[PDB]
């Protein structure tokens, strides 16, 4: 009970790039991706699907 | 309400006007401070240590 | 002519990259400032017209 959460909260998130390139030799994956305040968005497990 | 309202007439138009009744707009600043310092920042760039 | 004698010069197009690294290793542009900080481009090697 001390370290649970009883709440509703997302588990997997997904985004797209806002601003979507179309170059020759290079595509910006532009997201404008904010951090929830009461989340914890782990660095550890953030990977890009192409 | 003529004379409570306004002081009563003496230039009965005038075009060259100071203010007095006539309110001169809000005067209060809000002043915030900066996340980096004017003077902390000099030991760094130029010499290794780049800040971002 | 001499090219510098009466300022008159003419090979001053030519060029293609320049790499300006201050103490072998940390370059000078490298303050985010512009697009390429390493090896600022002088006259591009039609990499992507936009």
């Amino acid at each position: 009970h001390d370290v649970t959460t009883d709440r509703s909260q997302r588990l997997t998130l997904r985004f797209i790039p806002v601003d979507r390139e179309d170059t020759a030799y290079s595509y910006k994956a532009r997201f404008t991706l904010a951090v929830g305040d009461n989340r914890v968005l782990d660095m550890a497990s953030t990977y890009f699907d192409i | 309400q003529a004379a409570i309202t306004t002081t009563p007439r003496n230039n009965l138009n005038p075009r060259s006007w100071p203010a007095a009744l006539v309110y001169q707009e809000s005067p209060a600043p809000t002043t915030v401070v900066l996340p980096r310092d004017a003077q902390a920042e000099v030991q760094m760039t130029n010499s290794g240590a780049q800040l971002a | 002519s001499i090219p510098y004698l009466d300022g008159t010069f003419y090979l001053n197009h030519t060029f293609k990259k320049v790499a300006i690294t201050f103490d072998s290793s940390v370059s000078w542009p490298g303050n985010d400032r512009l697009l390429t900080p390493n090896e600022f481009e002088i006259k591009r090697s039609v990499d992507g017209e936009g």
